[PDB]
């Protein structure tokens, strides 16, 4: 079906657009905030065989610190990304110099593709996303508590404070949901804020290791 | 205080567990002190809103003055001050204490 | 000066410094404390901390390694 | 034995034999679990 | 005196709800002269009321009828004279509640005081101005006398 | 129709509060709603999630494993801290928050799912003395 199919591109773009600005990129309101209406009626057509293509969904955004900084979002068309894919998009970034980009995935990643991003992964970071985990904002569910990346100043003010090293931290798996939500590498620290029903807020720090 | 509880307690259970038993504190000091309920009382209302605030700075889970340590401290203690402000308030403590 | 833990005595240090100083008494240690008809090395070292006179120093290791040295008498004892 | 080690150290933390911060404070507040009582929180549910 | 309050009261019920002790039953009288509605546990055993019974109700801060305070100890011994001796039934308890009908700015018009005799419990209502000498925390004594 | 691994699916008005809605009116009041949620026989949280008309803020698995591979490390410990608490409160006992809390954050202080078997208490980087003391005391030792 094309309504449905229709509903899933706006579901996906609403959750980038909430990771995008979650992850401190200028994401403008509306934006955000966009009704399925909204979405249809910019594009003003359905998918199949229809005016929003997803080569067409493609969003840049910029980080609201480096204007310079930036990152794609691209929806690959065909169901499974390839390696000549992702050099269209890596050749791509070149001509605009980003570093950063997401590729939101139908089904999968051809298993050369997958360790196609890790190869690049210095030069660019590739940060691949299937289509399913984005239908939804996991960063919303009553489970997830509120995840914040610590900048290295605050990490640094961290560890002096307790006299700890990073190794004695809690961590959080790289490949964790929420950690690839913030797209926080290895060596980060993540500053979770729980509500406690002993103390009634709690903060905890997590390592990315 | 009342906006962060319903954060912390959607369910609107306010059954909670506490250090100290604030309800039974003010049973005990109107027994020790002999206070009359019916007859107007003597302490001042900015006494309580100054006195709580003094008690709240000596309860101490989170020592330090940074601000790490400060907000720790704040949310150490967060569930019992606000539990501590709502009991030790100036219109309560005038009204039925 | 610049000590972080707590102004109290722990429960845990309580039964040590107890235990311990008694153990100095049982052995013909001098007693800080005035003792009338006290016999008991373990009543007497109660009688020391309630006086604040144990000659004892808590060295309370720190998990970074470090550690801070209180004197009993320093200590908040909890009665 | 998964939690034999597990210590509240005299920074207050709670760590393990590795010395791992396992929580920053006890229980998330620091205190014990004599001392604390079953109260009732009088601004959460009445009315505004 | 130290008499904090005295009246005559008629027996109107003896157990509404039902005999809940075999020898306690809970007398719910009322007064004529002040009006006073009073509920009161009695040991019936010792002291039996019968519906429509009249009797003089004294509440007393001391036996000793002199403002002595009797210090709340048992003294049988103590040859002082004492206002017991013209009463039948005669009960000390403890004011542990005193309940009134005042708002945040008008003050009581009726007051509930309620007595613990041991756990014999006593509520006596009525005018505030009855029930002026109850403070709570007080100790009272209760002196009961059937009136043919 | 319908999503695999989801057998059977079973409709019901929970009279209980606990799974019941709990809002807040105008007037500032705790208002609980009697409303319709389904409970299934198998876990396919990830899809669910994403169907229409179900909310994706309150619907959970039981399956701790679920719980981590969609939601993350602080929503299992969170999950796992619930589930523990039903089968503790379930016959109305009681047990202080932090000895769970205290379990709980040692099953996840290491970034995954830690079992409290030998497969997840030997793993984790402590001395070969404390592993022999619990369990596998040669291979342990040998390991060593």
């Amino acid at each position: 079906d094309d309504e449905e199919e229709t509903y899933r591109l706006w579901k996906i773009r609403k959750t980038i657009m909430q990771l995008c600005h979650d992850r401190g990129y200028l994401v403008t309101q509306d934006e955000l905030d966009q009704t399925l209406e909204e979405f249809k009626a910019q594009f003003g057509d359905k998918p199949s065989e229809g005016r929003p293509r997803r080569t067409d969904l493609t969003v840049l955004v910029a980080h609201n610190d480096d204007p310079t900084d930036q990152m794609f979002v691209f929806f690959p068309e065909e169901p499974k990304v390839g390696i000549k894919t992702i050099k269209v998009y890596c050749q791509r970034m070149q001509e605009e110099n980003i570093t950063r980009a997401l590729i939101v995935v139908q089904q999968g990643m051809t298993p050369s593709a997958k360790q196609s991003l890790v190869d690049m992964a210095p030069k660019y970071i590739l940060e691949q996303f299937l289509q399913q985990e984005l239908l939804i904002n996991i960063t919303e569910h009553e489970l997830v508590p509120e995840h914040v990346v610590m900048t290295k100043e605050e990490v640094t003010e961290l560890l002096a404070r307790y006299k700890l090293r990073e190794n004695q931290l809690p961590r959080i798996q790289a490949g964790d949901p929420v950690a690839r939500y913030f797209g926080i590498k290895r060596g980060q620290v993540v500053k979770i804020i729980r509500p406690s029903e002993t103390a009634g807020r709690y903060i905890t720090y997590r390592l990315v290791q | 205080d009342r906006e962060v509880l319903r954060v912390i307690f959607p369910t609107g259970d306010s059954k909670v567990v506490l250090p100290c038993n604030l309800l039974r504190m003010i049973w005990n000091a109107q027994k020790i002190f002999h206070i009359n309920p019916r007859l107007p009382s003597d302490l001042h209302p900015i006494k309580v809103v100054e006195g709580v605030k003094e008690l709240s700075k000596k309860l101490v889970i989170v020592n330090g003055d940074d601000p790490l340590s400060r907000q720790a401290q704040e949310n150490a203690t967060l569930l019992f001050n606000i539990h501590l402000r709502s009991t030790l308030c100036s219109r309560r403590m005038a009204e039925e204490f | 000066q610049k000590r972080i833990t707590t102004p109290y005595m722990t429960k845990y240090e309580r039964a040590r410094v107890l235990g311990t100083r008694a153990l100095q008494i049982a052995m013909c240690a001098p007693v800080m404390v005035e003792l009338e008809g006290e016999t008991d090395p373990l009543l007497i070292a109660m009688k020391e901390l309630k006086a604040r006179k144990i000659p004892i120093i808590i060295r309370r290791y720190l998990p970074d390694g470090s550690y801070e040295d209180w004197g009993v008498d320093e200590l908040i004892i909890s009665d | 034995k998964s939690m034999e080690s597990v210590m509240v150290k005299y920074d207050a933390t709670v760590r393990n034999s590795i010395n791992q911060v396992v929580q920053l404070r006890y229980g998330e507040d620091g205190l014990a679990g004599e001392s604390v009582e079953f109260q009732n929180l009088a601004t959460l549910k009445p009315s505004n | 005196a130290g008499i904090l309050f005295e009246d005559i009261f008629d027996v109107k019920d003896i157990d509404p709800e039902g005999k809940k002790f075999d020898r306690v039953s809970r007398l719910h009288c009322e007064s004529e002269s002040f009006k006073m509605d009073l509920i009161l546990d009695v040991n019936i055993q010792i002291y039996p009321v019968d519906l429509g019974d009249k009797f003089r109700l004294v509440i007393a801060s001391t036996l000793y009828e002199d403002g002595t305070l009797d210090d709340g100890e048992y003294n049988p011994t103590d040859d002082r004279p004492s206002r017991a001796d013209q009463f039948e039934y005669v009960m000390y308890g403890k004011v542990y509640r005193i309940e009134g009908d005042e708002t945040s700015t008008e003050a009581a018009t009726r007051l509930s005081a309620y007595v613990s005799y041991g756990g014999l419990l006593m509520r006596l209502q009525g005018d505030a101005n009855n029930l002026h000498g109850f403070e709570v925390d007080s100790r009272v004594y209760l002196l009961m006398k059937k009136l043919a | 129709q319908g999503i695999e691994q989801i057998s059977k699916v079973y409709m019901h008005l929970p009279q209980t509060d606990n799974k019941k809605k709990i809002i807040i009116t105008e007037d500032g009041e705790f208002k609980a709603l009697q409303e319709w949620i389904l409970e299934t026989d198998g876990v396919s949280l990830m899809r669910v999630l994403s169907e229409k008309d179900v909310d994706p803020v309150r619907t959970t698995s039981n399956d701790i494993v679920e719980i981590f591979t969609v939601l993350g490390i602080e929503a299992v410990r969170k999950a796992l801290e619930r589930e523990l608490y039903h089968v503790i409160s379930f016959d109305g006992s009681y047990v202080n928050y932090r000895h769970l809390a205290l379990l709980c954050d040692t099953m996840t202080c290491r970034g995954h799912l830690m079992a409290i078997t030998r497969h997840g208490v030997n793993r984790q980087d402590t001395g070969p003395l404390m592993k022999c003391s619990f369990e596998e005391t040669v291979d342990v030792l040998m390991e060593a």
